[PDB]
């Protein structure tokens, strides 16, 4: 038996926390805190102060616009029957310009709408970025977040904007829809000769799987050393405690090496960021440099060979 | 969603993942739902040829009267047992073609005859009969038509068929999974034969269409992509299964059925047999297979009626 | 050559990767190196707030003798704790010597303090007030009762429970992480140590606060009991 | 060699089974009875993977034989063997190697348990680890059981196993439509996001803009409350991250588990229940 530090068994309250004071040029902090005995069961129960400047608000708006352009379109495609729209919602979507257009700007109903939802979405995204950049300087902190976010954007941008443009065809972009964006994912791999054989696809998986291995590792570790107050990662990095010690040694003894309370967060930051970076690079080269990944892998002696237990005569070869 | 243990079949090499799963329960019900109607006793095959005793016999010419009559008795139960002989005939005038159901039937004797004698690379020696698509119904349950679901298709569509003859009719149809590949004959292939790029124009849209078509085919045969492919290389014929070859000839066979057998009869069929776009109920893989890798589990009905061969 | 661009892009990555690992393996050495018989990175300075101070990493820290003796002279052999295992400060009872200052809130007041000092704090609506419950060691004997509750003023929560020991009426801390509650009886079970052991828990050089130095010594004490609180715990299970 | 603060912890005892027999370190690794059993499973495991490369899919002389790392492959037996032991060169090797992998993995976890007991820390790591072992087990043991044959397991080859995943998913026409699958992916994705968020936050405070002094926990929360009006806090975020990651493994385990044993039709078809609701 032993507390596992999963669920706070006894919580405590104090006047809500309005946060650190911001410097020169930061509007008040709207919203007034509230608590919730249940959020508290698993985390800080204070639900509080949000900051909203020009940027952030200018982001929700544009952001809702794009989401709006997407929906009406979905409503339009099912004939404007909100019963039918609700029934088939999963299969609905707003596709990108057809190939006939290359990069020409087509009429709204012929893709111009996609470009408008794309334009505004990116705009709202590139704005939340800035948002997260302001909020971190006003606090003297560093831009590790905005630089990680900037990493995810690069992949996003590569999917719907950079690759299409380099390829000179908006039709290569991703459609806005739940199941539709799933179908695009599968067809994309089919179109380019199996993405399993794309080396950067392999790297991005390793990094996606590893981000799960890592967080499970760091999270389980820090919890297992919580008894020694290992969660206070802030002072253990400045004033190493037996928590950072019991931790580093659990690993040294397990796998032959270890990190530090601080450095483990660098292994983590980097392992996440490289998931979206190797991804976009992966998509960047697709069709642009390589057209059939499986074949490329064959050219590089990477594809396994199996006893031919099944084969088919090629009719094209009369 | 219940089960253990499922039915399973190994398709490819061990470890390659090419296998098939299915519910035994339902496989047995399906087997029970796809029973063939037993054959009719052989026919006294003596005497003059039908074309010698009758007046407007343009197909079942060289058949004996007996076999001819027999062929008529079988085709009835196969297509319209509730209506009987009178379904495709003008009472009192058996020879008249003054009723669309006779002009169509005549044409459907030629569709089957053709299937069984010229498309063996597909139908092998199992062949087809009226029952194959009809299942005792005047209107095949699984005939299809380009219908508008409650959602709007992509305005884009495979470029017609890459033709301009009798195609003005396809121009009035919006995009639909089958018509552009199993009716018209657009390119299904999109995978490139070269590793590097700069030489393959197939679009992602084209990729999706081929993916869509393929999902239809699989569902129509009640199988998965591994019944014919090795998904690590969809385009590779050497890594595929001999069913892929067969499905290839099937795609042409169905193109020949729809183009020179169903569409031409479009003028003599009533509106009830045409979709909202004026296209006629035509043929697809579902039509014959109805969710089984082989129609009626490959029962061999046709071999009993010589009147169904050229 | 028969070299393609996809190839040369995989080379560049791996080149950045190898370079990355290296950088990361160097930071992995800002603590604990050089080892006891990727190079070491030039020190980095942390500028503590308020009064502050200054920490460098990697730093040179004076060795501290080990209160135990090699069970065996072979290398890689474990050591046996000297004396009464719980007194040792060796093995799970070990701990380093953290600063003799207190962690501070953003304003700069002793962060972790008792509810009788952070005037504001308060138990939560639907949750039993631990204050006044009975503490029971690993075997059952009562140990003492909760005379108070220490909390984090930066991230509002119970970090420690104050414990008035019966056997000596001394006040000792008990980390929440080692305490399990049994509300439907109002107990605070404790697998760490036995009732008797509560007598030797490191004490506070001020009843209104605890230092980084003092927090470790406490937790470490309780932790030691995880292997030294019994002559069977310390042994196998086989 | 030891870290400069490691000796104070290298205590004797804490084992699960064995006692002083293997209670020692080798370089930085702690051994233990489970270090010995584990190493035994691994070695026979690897040594078996080596002889398999030697023999090849057909014969040590065959053209398909290879020592190229990408193409080496040890595959399960045909399905015709059901749950039986298959001849070595017909999937036998794979059967043995699997037992070793399981024995090797389970010991590793059991070895983390002893290491934890020696430090007086929680057993979260070996608990969390057993989730990866469960996923592996479902893929190689449970699923193939519910189906009736060991051949249903994935092959052991760097790329050959990718060939397996591909062909098993497409058996369902469109695997993306597996609802459990959609869940797991969301977890894998969300985790990766949280991880990057956690990483970033700490380094941003322990290392702020020049001139500024090390930041505080209040800042952490003041930032995360600033951006999205909420901050789960130090403790919990480690609690969350572990939840996401373990969940990713769990839903991955069920997603494949339901694919074949409990669902045989294509996956897009499953979604019919939504097109048949009476709401419409
Ligand atoms: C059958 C289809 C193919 C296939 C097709 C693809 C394709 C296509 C791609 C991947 C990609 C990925 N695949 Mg895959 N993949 C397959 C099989 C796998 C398997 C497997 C076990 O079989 C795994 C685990 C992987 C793993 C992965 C990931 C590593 C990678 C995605 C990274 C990511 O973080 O996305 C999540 C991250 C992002 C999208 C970033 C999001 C950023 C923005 C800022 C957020 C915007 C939110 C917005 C504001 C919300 C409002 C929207 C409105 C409501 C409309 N794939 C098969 C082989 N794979 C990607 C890749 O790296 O390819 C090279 C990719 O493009
Ligand atoms: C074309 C086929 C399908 C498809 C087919 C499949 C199939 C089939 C499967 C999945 C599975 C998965 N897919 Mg997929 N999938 C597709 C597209 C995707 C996409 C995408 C972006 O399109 C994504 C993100 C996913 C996502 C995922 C994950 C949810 C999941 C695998 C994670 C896992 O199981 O961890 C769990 C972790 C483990 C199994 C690892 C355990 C590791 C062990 C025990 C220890 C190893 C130690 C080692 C031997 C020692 C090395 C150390 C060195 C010695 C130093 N797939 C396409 C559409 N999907 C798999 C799954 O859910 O499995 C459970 C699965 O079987
Ligand atoms: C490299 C690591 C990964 C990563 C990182 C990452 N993501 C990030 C960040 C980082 C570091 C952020 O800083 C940022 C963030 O979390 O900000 C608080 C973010 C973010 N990642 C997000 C999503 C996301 N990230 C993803 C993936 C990833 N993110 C990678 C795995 C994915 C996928 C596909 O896996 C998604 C879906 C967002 C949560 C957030 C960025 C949001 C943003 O830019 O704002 C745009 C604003 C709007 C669209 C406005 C919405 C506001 C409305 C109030 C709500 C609308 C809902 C509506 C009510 C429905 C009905 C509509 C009505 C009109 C009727
Ligand atoms: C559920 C949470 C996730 C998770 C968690 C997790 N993994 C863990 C832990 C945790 C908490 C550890 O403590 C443990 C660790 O020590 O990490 C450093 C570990 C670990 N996770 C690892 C890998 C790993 N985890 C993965 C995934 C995940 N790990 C999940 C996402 C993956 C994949 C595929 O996504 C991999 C490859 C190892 C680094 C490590 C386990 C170390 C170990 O078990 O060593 C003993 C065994 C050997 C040294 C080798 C034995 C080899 C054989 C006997 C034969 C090999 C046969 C093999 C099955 C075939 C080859 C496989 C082919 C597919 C290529
Ligand atoms: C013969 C002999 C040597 C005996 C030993 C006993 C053994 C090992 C028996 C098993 C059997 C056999 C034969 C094994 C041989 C293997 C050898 C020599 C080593 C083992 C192999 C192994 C599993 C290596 C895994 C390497 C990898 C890539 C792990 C993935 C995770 C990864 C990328 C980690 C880097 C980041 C780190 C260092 C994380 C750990 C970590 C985390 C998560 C923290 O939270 C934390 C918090 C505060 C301080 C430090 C840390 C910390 O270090
Ligand atoms: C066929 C393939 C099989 C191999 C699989 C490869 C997997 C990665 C390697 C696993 C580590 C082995 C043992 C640990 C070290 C040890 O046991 O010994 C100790 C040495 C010496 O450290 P020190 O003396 O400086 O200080 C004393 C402290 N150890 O550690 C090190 O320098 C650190 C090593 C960390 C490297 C991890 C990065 C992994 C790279 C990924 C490779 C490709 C995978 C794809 C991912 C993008
Ligand atoms: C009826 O609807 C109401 C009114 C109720 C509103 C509710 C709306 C609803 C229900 C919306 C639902 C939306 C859903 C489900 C959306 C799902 C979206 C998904 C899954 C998207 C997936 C991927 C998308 C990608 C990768 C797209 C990226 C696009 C980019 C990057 C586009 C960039 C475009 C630019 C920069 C355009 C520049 C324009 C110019 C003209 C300057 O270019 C030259
Ligand atoms: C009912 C049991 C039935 C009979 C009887 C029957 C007879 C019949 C004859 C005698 C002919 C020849 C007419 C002539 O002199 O030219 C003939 C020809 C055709 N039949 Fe028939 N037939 C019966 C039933 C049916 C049914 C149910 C259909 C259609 C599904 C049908 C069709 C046809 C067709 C077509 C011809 C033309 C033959 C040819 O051109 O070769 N009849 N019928
Ligand atoms: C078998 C030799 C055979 C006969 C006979 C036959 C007859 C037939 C008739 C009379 C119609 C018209 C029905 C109407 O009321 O409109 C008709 C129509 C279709 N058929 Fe036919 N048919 C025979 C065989 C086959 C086979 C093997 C197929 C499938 C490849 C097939 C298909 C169709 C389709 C499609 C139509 C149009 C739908 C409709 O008009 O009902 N038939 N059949
Ligand atoms: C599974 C749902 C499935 C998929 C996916 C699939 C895809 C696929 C592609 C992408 C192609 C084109 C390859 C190229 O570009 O060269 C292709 C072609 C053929 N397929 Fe298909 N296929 C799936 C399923 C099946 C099944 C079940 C069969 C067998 C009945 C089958 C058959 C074929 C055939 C034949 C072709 C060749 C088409 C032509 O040459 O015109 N596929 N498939
Ligand atoms: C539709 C485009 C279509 C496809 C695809 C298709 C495929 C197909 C295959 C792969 C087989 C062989 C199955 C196996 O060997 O296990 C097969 C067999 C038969 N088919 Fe079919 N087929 C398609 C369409 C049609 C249509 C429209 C008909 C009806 C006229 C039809 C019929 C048959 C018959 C009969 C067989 C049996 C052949 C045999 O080997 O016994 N098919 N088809
Ligand atoms: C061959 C080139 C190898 C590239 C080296 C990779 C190490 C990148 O690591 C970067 C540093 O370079 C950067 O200055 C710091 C500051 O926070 O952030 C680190 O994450
Ligand atoms: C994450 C683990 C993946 C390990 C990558 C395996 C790469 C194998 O390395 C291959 C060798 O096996 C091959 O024979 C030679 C010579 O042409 O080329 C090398 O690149
Ligand atoms: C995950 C694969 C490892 C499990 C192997 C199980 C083998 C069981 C063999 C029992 C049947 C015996 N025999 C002689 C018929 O093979
Ligand atoms: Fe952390």
């Amino acid at each position: 038996p032993e507390y596992q530090n999963i669920f706070t068994a006894v919580q405590v309250r104090a006047p809500a926390y309005p946060g650190v004071p911001l410097p020169k040029g930061n509007l008040p902090r709207i919203g007034r805190p509230i608590f919730s005995y249940w959020l508290g069961k698993i985390g800080d129960a204070q639900i509080g102060p949000i900051y909203l400047g020009l940027t952030g608000t200018l982001s929700i708006f544009f952001g809702l616009v794009a989401i709006s352009i997407i929906g009406f379109n979905m409503l339009a495609s099912v004939h404007w029957d909100v019963f039918q729209f609700l029934k088939h919602f999963f299969w609905l979507g707003l596709e990108p310009p057809p190939p006939q257009y290359g990069l020409r700007i087509p009429p709204l109903s012929e893709g111009g709408w996609w470009l408008i939802a794309g334009l505004f979405l990116t705009l709202s995204i590139l704005l939340w970025w800035v948002r997260t950049y302001k909020r971190a300087e006003a606090l003297g902190m560093s831009q590790h977040l905005s630089w990680a976010f900037a990493a995810a954007i690069f992949f996003y941008l590569v999917l719907g904007f950079i690759r299409p443009v380099m390829m000179g065809s908006w039709a290569k972009a991703v459609p806005f829809g739940i199941f539709p964006h799933l179908d695009w994912t599968a067809a994309f791999s089919i179109r380019y000769g199996n993405l399993y054989y794309n080396p950067f696809h392999m790297l991005s998986i390793a990094f996606l799987y590893g981000s799960a291995l890592l967080f499970a590792m760091h999270g389980a570790t820090i919890l297992s050393v919580s008894r020694f107050g290992g969660d206070r990662e802030i002072d253990q990095i400045t004033h190493r405690g037996t928590a950072a010690e019991g931790a580093a040694l659990f690993w040294r003894w397990t796998m032959g090496f270890n990190a530090t309370m601080e450095s483990i967060h660098r292994w983590a930051w980097w392992c996440a960021v490289l998931t979206v970076i190797t991804a976009g690079i992966g998509i960047l080269l697709s069709g642009t440099v390589v057209d059939n990944w499986y074949l490329w892998a064959v050219k590089h002696g990477m594809a396994p060979a199996y006893p031919e237990v099944v084969t088919a005569v090629n009719p094209y070869e009369t | 969603c219940e089960g253990p243990p499922p039915g399973t079949e190994q398709i490819g090499y061990r470890g390659v993942g090419m296998e098939n799963y299915y519910v035994k329960r339902q496989r047995a019900l399906s087997i029970q739902a796809n029973q063939p109607v037993e054959s009719l006793p052989a026919a006294d095959s003596t005497g003059p040829k039908a074309s010698e005793v009758y007046q407007s016999v343009q197909v079942l010419k060289d058949l004996s009267v007996g076999e001819f009559t027999r062929t008529m008795v079988a085709v009835t139960t196969w297509v319209s047992p509730k209506e009987g002989c009178n379904y495709c005939h003008v009472p009192g005038n058996w020879a008249s073609d003054d009723i669309y159901t006779k002009v169509v039937s005549r044409r459907m004797f030629e569709l089957v005859r053709a299937a069984n004698s010229d498309w063996k690379a597909h139908v092998a020696e199992t062949g087809v009969t009226c029952y194959t698509c009809h299942r005792g119904n005047p209107v095949p349950k699984y005939a299809w038509v380009t219908d508008p679901g409650p959602k709007y298709p992509s305005g884009l569509k495979p470029t017609g068929q890459n033709y301009g003859s009798k195609t003005v009719a396809y121009a009035s149809l919006p995009f639909d999974p089958l018509t552009p590949f199993l009716d018209q004959a657009n390119e299904i292939r999109i995978t490139g034969n070269a590793a590097l790029a700069g030489s393959n124009p197939a679009s992602l849209k084209q990729a999706e269409w081929t993916f869509g078509l393929m999902m239809n085919i699989s569902d129509s045969l009640g199988v998965g992509c591994t019944s014919c492919h090795n998904t690590r290389a969809f385009n590779d014929w050497t890594q595929s299964t001999p069913k892929r070859t067969t499905a290839w000839y099937a795609i042409r066979h169905v193109r020949d059925i729809n183009q020179n057998y169903i569409w031409p009869l479009n003028d003599v069929l009533p509106a009830s047999r045409k979709g909202p776009y004026g296209d006629p109920l035509r043929v697809s893989c579902m039509t014959c297979h109805q969710a089984v890798n082989k129609p009626l589990y490959g029962a061999q009905m046709a071999k009993d009626y010589p009147g169904l061969y050229k | 050559h028969y070299i393609d661009a996809a190839q040369i892009t995989i080379w560049a990555f791996w080149l950045f990767f190898f370079g990355l690992i290296i950088y990361l393996r160097r930071e992995d050495k800002r603590e604990g190196y050089p080892l006891d018989s990727p190079d070491l990175p030039d020190p980095k300075t942390f500028v503590l707030p308020h009064n502050g101070g200054t920490v460098v990493a990697p730093r040179v820290e004076a060795p501290v003798a080990v209160n135990a003796t090699p069970f065996s002279p072979a290398p890689g052999s474990p050591l046996v704790p000297n004396g009464d295992p719980m007194l040792s400060g060796f093995g799970p009872a070990a701990s380093p010597d953290r600063p003799k200052h207190c962690d501070l809130t953003f304003e700069g007041l002793p962060k972790i303090v008792p509810m009788r000092v952070a005037k504001e704090f308060s138990i939560a609506e639907g949750d039993p007030d631990p204050r006044g419950m009975t503490v029971v060691g690993l075997d059952g004997e009562v140990a003492g009762t909760v005379s108070d509750v220490w909390v984090d003023r930066s991230e509002p929560q119970i970090r420690y429970l104050e414990v008035e020991v019966a056997a000596n009426k001394k006040k000792v801390l008990l980390p929440i992480g080692f305490s399990r509650f049994d509300k439907k009886a109002r107990k605070v079970k404790v697998d760490a140590i036995k009732a008797a052991h509560f007598a030797n828990v490191p004490t506070l050089s001020n009843p209104d606060q605890v230092t980084l130095y003092e927090e470790d010594k406490v937790c470490a004490y309780y932790a030691g009991g995880k292997l030294y609180a019994t002559a069977e715990r310390a042994g196998p299970l086989l | 060699a030891m870290l400069s603060f490691e000796k104070k912890y290298r205590v004797r005892g804490g084992t699960l089974i064995g006692g002083d027999l293997f209670d020692f370190w080798v370089g930085p690794f702690y051994v233990g009875f489970f270090g010995v059993v584990g190493f035994c499973f691994t070695l026979l495991g690897v040594l078996l993977i080596v002889w398999g490369a030697t023999i090849g899919p057909t014969g040590p002389t065959s053209d398909l034989q290879t020592y190229n790392l990408w193409r080496i492959s040890i595959a399960p037996p045909d399905l015709s063997y059901g749950l039986r032991m298959a001849p070595l060169t017909e999937g036998g090797l794979w059967q043995i190697i699997t037992i070793c992998a399981a024995g090797a993995f389970i010991s590793w976890a059991l070895r983390e348990v002893e290491i934890c007991r020696k430090l007086g820390i929680g057993f979260h790591v070996p608990f969390a680890f057993s989730f990866a072992i469960g996923a592996y087990l479902v893929l190689v043991f449970v699923r193939p059981l519910l189906m009736g044959a060991w051949g249903h397991g994935f092959p052991y080859g760097i790329l050959s196993h990718l060939d397996w995943v591909s062909n098993v998913g497409y058996q369902f026409l469109h695997f993306h439509y597996n609802p459990a699958h959609m869940l797991a992916i969301s977890f894998f994705f969300t985790n990766c996001l949280a991880l990057s968020m956690h990483g970033s936050l700490i380094l941003s405070v322990t290392n702020p803009q020049r001139g500024e002094p090390v930041k505080t926990s209040e800042h952490e929360n003041t930032f995360f409350r600033d951006i999205v009006g909420y901050s789960i806090g130090a403790l919990a975020i480690h609690r969350l991250g572990l939840f996401l990651a373990l969940s990713a493994a769990f839903w991955s385990a069920v997603c494949i588990l339901i694919s074949g044993p409990f669902w045989t039709r294509g996956w897009p078809e499953w979604w019919n229940w939504w097109l048949e609701l009476p709401l419409w």
